[PDB]
């Protein structure tokens, strides 16, 4: 019966704070932001070409 | 007396959304296969 | 006794949301994902020939 | 005291979510489709046989 | 009273898509098999 | 004081559902033989002999 | 009165197919295991 | 009676918060980017 | 003030139900008890004298 | 008032049936070591 | 409707806060930045020259 | 009716120390990187 | 205000217990004293001379 | 009124079995490493 | 409107009990310290001569 | 009305605690540095 509208972005991306909490989801979020910032570095600091480590002996 | 506990309405306009962004991450990732085949190709 | 009829999808998919509530598991559902992308990124850059990395020093 | 029937499957296969809230397992449930899913996809792709990774270069 | 709190028409709604998505994968699984393994065949 | 009878399996095995919950723990528990069947595949996959993997490219 | 909660009867009928559902991935079990014996003996 | 418990005004005003500090994290790493293409070019 | 009996084990060895909670705590247990002895088998299956994968292909 | 909530009579009876499981499991585990010392002696 | 105000950061960090509650999310917050330093340690160490581990036998 | 349940003045208290800990761990953080760069410099 | 008195351990020690509520984390300490207890078995074990597996061929 | 919600009585007993066991185990690892010495001494 | 006073350390730091429970964290914090200690030990235990297992066969 | 619960005395009671515990594993690891020092130098 009832059909939603269609919803228009970016215009209505604040709505996502009503359906999730940032009181409890803010710091997850937060925190797998930085996974991923160490998973990247991780692939790109295992190349000795994309890192400061150039100390020789 | 959902087990979500969500309306109807909630339900339905919470899918509206998914549905929306779920389209454009997939245009996007199909966009991104498509960049990569043509930088690196595959199979 | 009750035989429940048989659903139609994707017409019926909204429906998760009655059993699945998004304010709980949204944030999960996105990091999963990005999960996977992390692991097919992991696979696919560790193959020399589908990363980036080309300095040469 | 009380003997309990022998169930028949599959017809008594919906039982389980009388036992299991599936507002509170079926992302669990998916999850761990898709953590097998990857494990599985690890092991098959280490095989550079079995990868569409074929770039020379 | 059930464990999990739904009733029996809850459960037996849920019971029914679940086995219609279930089924939906396993064939699509299935498909992606065979094609595996005319790609690659293996054993 | 109190001295409990020696119990007798597998007949009061059914006793264990009255300490643990299944709609908690019937999933942690279903996981939990799945994450050993995938450590144990990971283990006998690993050796070249016991895996289908045959293509030779 | 009990510490999960469940009646005599709720714990009884969950065992019952617990074991029914245990016996039947059990002898798939077996059956893999000879099967895999035939393909590739072990020991 | 909001999914998260959020009023109106709440959610837009964290909204409007997590814009902007998600534009100057962009920003920055936009920033970090061209800085380490620099330092060493990929691609 | 108070000074606690000195217990003896195992005598005693049943009051650790009346701290530990078995409803929530027992899968636990079993579940780490599972774990160590994957680990052990990790640690032995990967000595190839100690596993009983011998086909040679 | 117990800190777990059980009652005396229940952590007993928890308690002999942990105890024989253990037990039980401890004697298959020591058969276990035994047949794997004659199969590939350690030490 | 609502208009929300553009925020002045630094003066408004404090309405963190606010969203996200200390007593909850400090020590997970202390954690992740421990388990940066042990990941960027892990990535530094690993090199010989950039770690104080010098006697040799 | 803060989110965190917090008043204006106790999170107003909590960032106080907050941003002083975190300015020395800059300030700490800092000063090892320098003694790092003399040890063995980088980059 | 009020200051509070130098404690003496251990005749204090059981205090802990009046912050650390045992039912809840005793069994989590004994499963970190676990994982201590593999940590240091995977460390001393993957050197052969400390090893029991003294099968060869 | 304790953090915990234990009584000082609770607290105490449960301590002193914590003692005991600990010392037990204790007394069984400074055995252990006794034993590993004389069978491959470290060091 | 509210202006909080500078604080004092560490004269304040006690107060970092007022916002963090430690009936919920120092269980957390203890475990998160010997984490910290085993992957030091792990990264310097690598090195054979940082290393106590001495034993040559 | 704290965020923690706990009063001003406990929680000013636990701090002196945590102090005495840690300046005690602090000396016993710094002990433990220069013994290590001494058994195998670094730096
Ligand atoms: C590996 C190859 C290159 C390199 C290339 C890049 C590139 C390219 C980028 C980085 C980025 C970063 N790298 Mg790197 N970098 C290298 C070597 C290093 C080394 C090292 C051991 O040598 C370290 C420690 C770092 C560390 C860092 C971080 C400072 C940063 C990722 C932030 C993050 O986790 O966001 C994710 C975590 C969160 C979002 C959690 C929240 C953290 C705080 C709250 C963020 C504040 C946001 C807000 C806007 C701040 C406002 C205040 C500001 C003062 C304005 N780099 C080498 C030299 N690095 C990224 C960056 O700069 O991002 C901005 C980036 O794009
Ligand atoms: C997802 C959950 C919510 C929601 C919540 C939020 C929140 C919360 C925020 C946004 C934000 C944004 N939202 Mg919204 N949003 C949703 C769904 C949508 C939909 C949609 C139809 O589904 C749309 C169109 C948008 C639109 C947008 C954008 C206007 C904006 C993010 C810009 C951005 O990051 O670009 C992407 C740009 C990049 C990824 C840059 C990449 C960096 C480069 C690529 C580094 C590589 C360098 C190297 C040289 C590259 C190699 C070269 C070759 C290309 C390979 N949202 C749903 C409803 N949205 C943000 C915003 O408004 O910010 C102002 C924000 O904070
Ligand atoms: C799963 C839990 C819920 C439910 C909740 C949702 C939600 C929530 C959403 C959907 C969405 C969809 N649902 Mg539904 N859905 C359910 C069950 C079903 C059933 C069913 C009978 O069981 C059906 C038919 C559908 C149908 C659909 C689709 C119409 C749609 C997803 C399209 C898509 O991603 O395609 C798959 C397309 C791809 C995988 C592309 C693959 C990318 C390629 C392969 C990249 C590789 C490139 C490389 C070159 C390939 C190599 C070449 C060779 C091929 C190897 N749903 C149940 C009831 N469903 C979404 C939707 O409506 O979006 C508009 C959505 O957001
Ligand atoms: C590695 C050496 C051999 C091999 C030897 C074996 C052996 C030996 C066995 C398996 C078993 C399994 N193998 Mg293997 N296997 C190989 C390669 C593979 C590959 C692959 C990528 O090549 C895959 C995907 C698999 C997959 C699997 C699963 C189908 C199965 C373990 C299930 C599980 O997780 O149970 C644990 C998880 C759970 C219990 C959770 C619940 C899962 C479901 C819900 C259980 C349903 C039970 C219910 C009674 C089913 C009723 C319906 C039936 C139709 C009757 N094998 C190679 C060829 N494999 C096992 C098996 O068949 O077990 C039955 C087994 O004993
Ligand atoms: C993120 C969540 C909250 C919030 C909560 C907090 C909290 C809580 C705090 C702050 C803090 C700060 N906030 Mg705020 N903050 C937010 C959003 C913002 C926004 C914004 C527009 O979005 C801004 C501008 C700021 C601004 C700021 C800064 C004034 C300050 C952090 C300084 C800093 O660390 O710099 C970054 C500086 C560095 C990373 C130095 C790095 C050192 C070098 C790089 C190490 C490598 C050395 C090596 C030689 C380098 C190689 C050479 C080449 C460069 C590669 N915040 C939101 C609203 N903010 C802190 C504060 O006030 O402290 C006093 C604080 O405690
Ligand atoms: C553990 C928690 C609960 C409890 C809950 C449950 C639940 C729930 C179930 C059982 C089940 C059973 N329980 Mg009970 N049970 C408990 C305590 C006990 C005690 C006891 C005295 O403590 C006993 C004797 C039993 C007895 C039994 C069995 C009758 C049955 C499991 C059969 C089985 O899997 O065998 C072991 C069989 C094998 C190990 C097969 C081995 C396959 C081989 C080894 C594969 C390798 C092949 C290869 C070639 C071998 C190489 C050669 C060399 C041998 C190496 N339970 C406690 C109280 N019990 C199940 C049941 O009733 O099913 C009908 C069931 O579902
Ligand atoms: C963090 C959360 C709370 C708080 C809660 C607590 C608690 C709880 C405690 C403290 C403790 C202390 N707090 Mg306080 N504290 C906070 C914020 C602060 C601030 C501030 C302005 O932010 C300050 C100045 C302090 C000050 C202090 C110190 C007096 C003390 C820790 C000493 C120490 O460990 O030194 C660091 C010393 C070392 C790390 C020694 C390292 C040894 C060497 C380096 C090992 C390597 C050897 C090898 C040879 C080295 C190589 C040579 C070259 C150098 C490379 N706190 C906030 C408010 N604080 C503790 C205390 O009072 O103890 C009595 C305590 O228990
Ligand atoms: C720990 C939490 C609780 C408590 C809860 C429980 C519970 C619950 C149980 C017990 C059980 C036991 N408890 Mg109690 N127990 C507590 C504290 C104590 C204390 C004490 C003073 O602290 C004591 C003395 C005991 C005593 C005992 C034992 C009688 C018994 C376990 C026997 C066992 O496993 O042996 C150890 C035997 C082995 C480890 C063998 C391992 C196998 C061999 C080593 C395999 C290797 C072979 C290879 C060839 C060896 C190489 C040769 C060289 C030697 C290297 N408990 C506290 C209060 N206790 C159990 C019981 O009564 O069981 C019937 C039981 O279920
Ligand atoms: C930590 C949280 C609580 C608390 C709760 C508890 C609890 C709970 C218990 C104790 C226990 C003890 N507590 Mg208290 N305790 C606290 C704070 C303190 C403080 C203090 C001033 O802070 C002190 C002095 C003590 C004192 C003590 C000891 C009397 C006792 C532990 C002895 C021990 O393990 O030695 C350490 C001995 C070893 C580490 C030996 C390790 C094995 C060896 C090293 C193996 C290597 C061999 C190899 C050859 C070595 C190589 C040679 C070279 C040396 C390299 N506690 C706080 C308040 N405490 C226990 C107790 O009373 O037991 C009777 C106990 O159960
Ligand atoms: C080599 C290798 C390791 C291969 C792995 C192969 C494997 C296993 C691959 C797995 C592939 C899978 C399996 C991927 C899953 C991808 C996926 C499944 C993506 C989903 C995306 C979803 C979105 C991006 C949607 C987000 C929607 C939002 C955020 C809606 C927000 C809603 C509102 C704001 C409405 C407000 C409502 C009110 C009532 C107020």
């Amino acid at each position: 019966e009832y059909r939603p509208s269609k919803p228009s972005n970016p215009r209505d991306d604040w709505k996502l704070w009503l359906v999730v909490n940032p009181g409890t989801w803010l710091m997850p979020i937060l925190m797998a932001v930085l996974v991923v910032a160490l998973v990247v570095h991780a692939f790109v600091y295992s190349n000795d070409n994309y890192n400061p480590l150039t100390f020789d002996a | 007396n959902s087990i979500s506990g969500l309306t109807e309405e909630q339900a339905k306009e919470f899918h509206e959304q998914f549905k929306t962004t779920f389209t454009v991450f997939m245009v996007l990732a199909a966009a991104a296969h498509f960049l990569v085949f043509l930088w690196r190709p595959f199979y």
